This record gives structure tokens, sequence and C-alpha cells, in this order.
């Protein structure tokens, strides 16, 4: 049963340049290749059919060659719309297979991130609970800190982060740092403060509200 | 005419036998692994390549439900070829026949 | 249009079955082929099945375990997949996708998010994030909200109804105590709030429950 393997797992390019995704069968298979795209918590949708054969709404920068056992995807002139998994899939014998994937990364200029600080919401109070919640958002590359410090010392406790793959619209990075309190910790102290620490400064940003 | 109404069936037939075999074996064939011939496009040109006997063996039937369809194939193709064959016998007789006055 | 439709979630108990479904519309032909494709979280396509339904004849992946049966209405156009005896193992998102019966998915529905625990269904909380009294601003604003205390996966959150698309992330959820929490990012011109409106819509499928927030000056 045809196994594809899809070499690299990971492609890093820059942007505007033209890039390569590689899909080797295991054995001789014709032309009988298909190409997909999956972006994030997106569902696939066919770029390529039969190894170059276009697709109808499928931006002219796309193309494919390969024959017999070796295929590539090529996408001229990348950009960020483009970062996503790219999947082969054979259809020259049963049962039909894909490759394992190849995931498309944007170097972009190094960007500082755009810090943002919540204070809990009346709504959340009411119930019982509070949540401070901090953006780090817009920023390259991936590699990013980020401190919460309450009356100015530091918390480690209560700190859940979420990080985004790497943005479709503009080949950058956010993350979200959410301190989860009752009502009763959140109400007895003053200032809380979330400090981001990135490449792009030796400074750290930083943002805090009062409770007052 | 006898001959041209049996001629002209056994070619409506073939025509339906290629298209009916495409379909069916698809169905016999997938399923089984290794089995390339799993798609409408080349099971139709497949049945052509069978009807007429002109054995590339590019694609073929692995199974036994592929290879029964295979089997009327070939004999709706060689059936359709003897009753045409014989039909233009028939043609040229009758009418080297008439050719002689007889 | 949309040519396939399934279901965003269905929740299932370690050992009990579940029955997805995939409605087709668009041009139909007897000579299709509705096929199964299993994505497991952070991982790559499975393939785990097809069928003919006009014919009704199904072939499976035999490469893995069997846990699906697939069967079809011919008169409502629906495609079924019956999985059966699950574990954790079989939590993933389940497409379905259209085949002409020349080799390629032309088309694939939006996915069904299968969740494989005990844990409960359980609505999420929505609460509006607007910045504090004190903070200062340059030509932009940044809003979001709150999505919090929902079982299972997935949530959808969109901006003004899907108007106010540009400018957003929806960071992933992080799972505690059987309960999963994220939060929605927008970012709008200055000027414009709270001077046009912003607001979230959070549908959260396996509960059936759509809930709107509008984020408005503290
Ligand atoms: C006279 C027969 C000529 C054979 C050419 C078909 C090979 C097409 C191909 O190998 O070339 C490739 C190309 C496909 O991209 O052929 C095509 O697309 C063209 C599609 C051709 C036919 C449509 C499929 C027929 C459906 C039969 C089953 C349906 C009822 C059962
Ligand atoms: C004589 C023709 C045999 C019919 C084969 C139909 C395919 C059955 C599928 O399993
Ligand atoms: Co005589």
């Amino acid at each position: 049963d045809i196994l594809l393997t899809q070499s690299p797992a990971i492609l890093s390019v820059s942007p505007g340049e033209r890039v390569s995704f590689s899909c080797r069968a295991s054995q001789s298979i014709g032309t009988d290749i298909h190409w997909y795209q999956q972006r994030t918590n997106g569902s696939p949708r066919l770029l390529i059919k039969y190894a170059s054969e276009s697709i109808s709404g499928i931006p002219s920068r796309f193309s494919g060659s390969g024959s017999g056992t070796d295929f590539t995807l090529s996408i001229n002139s990348v950009e960020s719309e483009d970062i996503a998994n790219y999947y082969c899939q054979q259809s020259n014998r049963w049962p039909f297979t894909f490759g394992s994937g190849t995931k498309l990364e944007i170097k972009r200029a190094d960007a500082a991130p755009t810090v943002s600080i919540f204070p809990p919401s009346s709504e959340q109070l009411t119930s019982g609970g509070a949540s401070v919640v901090c953006f780090l958002n817009n920023f390259y590359p991936k590699d990013i800190n980020v401190k919460w410090k309450i009356d100015g010392s530091e918390r480690q406790n209560g700190v859940l982060n979420s990080w985004t793959d790497q943005d479709s619209k503009d080949s950058t990075y956010s993350m979200s740092s959410t301190l989860t309190l009752t009502k009763d910790e959140y109400e007895r102290h003053n200032s809380y403060t979330c400090e981001a620490t990135h490449k792009t400064s030796t400074s750290p940003i930083v943002k805090s509200f009062n409770r007052n | 005419a006898l001959h041209w109404r049996a001629a002209g069936a056994a070619t409506v037939l073939l025509v339906i036998v290629l298209l009916a075999g495409s379909y069916l074996a698809v169905l016999a064939e997938r399923g089984a692994p290794g089995a390339q011939l799993i798609t409408y496009p080349r099971a139709l040109w497949w049945s052509v390549e069978t009807a007429t006997t002109v054995g590339y063996g590019d694609l073929y039937p692995v199974t036994l439900w592929g290879r029964c369809v295979a089997v009327v194939v070939m004999v709706a193709g060689i059936t359709s070829f003897g009753l045409v064959t014989a039909a233009l016998a028939t043609w040229f007789v009758g009418r080297e026949q008439e050719r002689r006055g007889h | 249009q949309v040519q396939l439709q399934q279901p965003g979630a269905e929740l299932v108990k370690p050992g009990a079955s579940v029955k997805l479904s995939c409605k087709a519309s668009g041009y139909t032909f007897t000579s299709d082929w509705i096929h199964w494709v299993k994505q497991r979280p952070g991982h790559g396509l499975e393939w785990i099945g097809e069928i003919i339904p006009s014919y009704g004849r199904a072939n499976y992946n035999e490469k893995i375990q069997k846990k699906a049966t697939l069967t079809a209405d011919k008169s409502s156009s629906t495609a079924f997949m019956q999985l059966s005896s699950l574990t954790s193992e079989d939590s993933a998102v389940y497409y379905c996708a259209r085949e002409r019966g020349d080799g390629y998915f032309a088309v694939w529905g939006a996915g069904t998010t299968v969740t494989v625990s005990s844990a409960k269904t359980t609505p999420p909380s929505v609460y509006p994030l607007a910045p504090g009294s004190a903070a200062q601003t340059n030509s932009m604003v940044t809003l979001g909200c709150l999505v919090k205390g929902y079982f299972p996966e997935p949530v959808t959150v969109t901006w003004n109804s899907g108007s106010l698309s540009s400018g957003v992330h929806t960071f992933p959820a992080v799972l505690q105590s059987d309960l999963y929490t994220l939060s929605s990012s927008v970012t709008v011109p200055s000027s414009s709030w709270p001077s046009e409106t912003v607001t979230c819509n959070v549908a959260h499928p396996a509960s059936s429950t759509k809930v709107d927030k509008k984020i408005v000056p503290r």
C-alpha cells in the first residue's frame, strides 16, 4: 500500500521566494497525485490534481510537477496566506493514501509585541471569579516570555498561557496569558502587571491596571 | 436485413457493455489492495482495450468480479466483431451473386 | 453554496457509539463516492473508508482497527459513519469528502469534532474585555472577549457576526479540570470605537448555544 513521503516536515522560507514541497511515492504511480492545503482550524482544499493540473479559483502561483515516484508542489512568490500544512494524496492503487504533510513557515522581519492588559469583567466578578487577561500580539520571532506581578511582586501560580500558530494574515505570532483568581483573592490586591520580554527590545514591555 | 439488424444491435450492446463495464470494474476492484482499475475514466479505456484485445497490460482486474466483468466485455467485443464480419460477408456474397445475374 | 454539511461536535463516552452525518448538495452523480478522513489534533489526514451511496457498497482502511461502518440515505442524500466502542484514541476531527470517481477530493465538509470522555457538556461563559480607565492609545484599539468553562471543543468566535475579520486572533483553548477556556482578540481603529459597535458572537455546537456579547467602555 503506497507510502508517500513528504520532505521536509517543515519548510521555512522568505516572503516572495519560490518554495517547493516534495512528495516521494514508494512505487511508480504515473501522475496520480493530488495536493491539498489545510490552514489552521480549516478543512483541506484541493490545489492541484494529477500532479500538475490547475484547479479553478486557486492562485496562479501554485503549480505542480513530477511523474512516477517524485512529485513537487511549487509556490511562486510565497506570501502570508500560504502559511499552512500541505498534503499529497495518491489515487493510483487501492487504497488511496495521504502523505504526512509539510508545514510552511514564513520568515518575516522582526516585530515587537503589542501588549494589552484587561481587568476582570463586572459579570465575571458577579460569578465569584476573576481573570486578568494579557494579549501579546503580532510579534516576530515566536520566542517570547510573559511575567505577572501583583503589587510589585512576581506571580506564577494560576497563570495559563496559549500561543497561536503563525498568522496567515501577516506572518506574526500572538500569545495570551490569563491569571485566574477568586474574587476574594483579587479584591485584596491593588495593581496587576503583565510584562513581556522579547528579542526586539532590551527592556520588557509592561502593562498594568489598578483595581481601584 | 437480419445481418444488419444483428450487427447494429451488437454494436449498441457493445457500447452499453463498455459503459456498464467501466462502472462495474471500479465497483468490483475498489476494496482490493493493489487494484489499479479503480477510477471511471481509465476503467473505460480499460474496457475498450479489453473488447478489442489490444493487450497493453497497463490495467487489468485483480478480483473475481472484475475478471468476470472483463470476460463479458471480451465476449461482447468478440461477438460483435464476428457479427459485423458475418454481416459484411452476407452483403458482399449477395451483391456478388447479383453481379453475376444469379 | 456549502456542498457537504456536517455537525460541529459530538461528545461520546468511553465504550459508547456515535453515528456521524454528512449531508450533500450541488451536482450529484450515481458515480460519486463519499470518503471519511480522520485527523487527530496536531496530526495528519488518515483515510477511513469510502461508500458509493447509489449502490450501498463500502470499503474500509484495512490497515487500522475497524471502528467505522458506512451507510447512506439516497433520498435525503446523507452519508453516515457509525463509529462504535470508542476510546480516547478515537478523539479527532472526522471529515467527509466527495469524490467523482476520479481519485481526488474536490469538496470537503467542515468536520465533526468527536471528543471521547466521561466529562459533561457545559456551555461557555462569555465575558467582555475592554481596556481599563488608565490605558492610553494610538491609532488603534485592542478589544477581546473571554470564553470560559466549556466542554467539549470546539467553539467558533466571530466579531460582528463575521463582518469584522481583519485584526482578529482566537487563541487555542487550554484544558483544566475537564473544562476549556480561551480568549479572542480584535483590533480596530481608535476613532471608530465605541462610535461603531463591536460584538463577539460565540457559537458552541455541542450544547447548541450561540451567545452574543457587546464590548462597551468600562
Ligand atoms: C458478470 C458481471 C459481474 C457483475 C459484477 C458487479 C460488481 C459486484 C461488486 O462487488
Ligand atoms: Co442459387
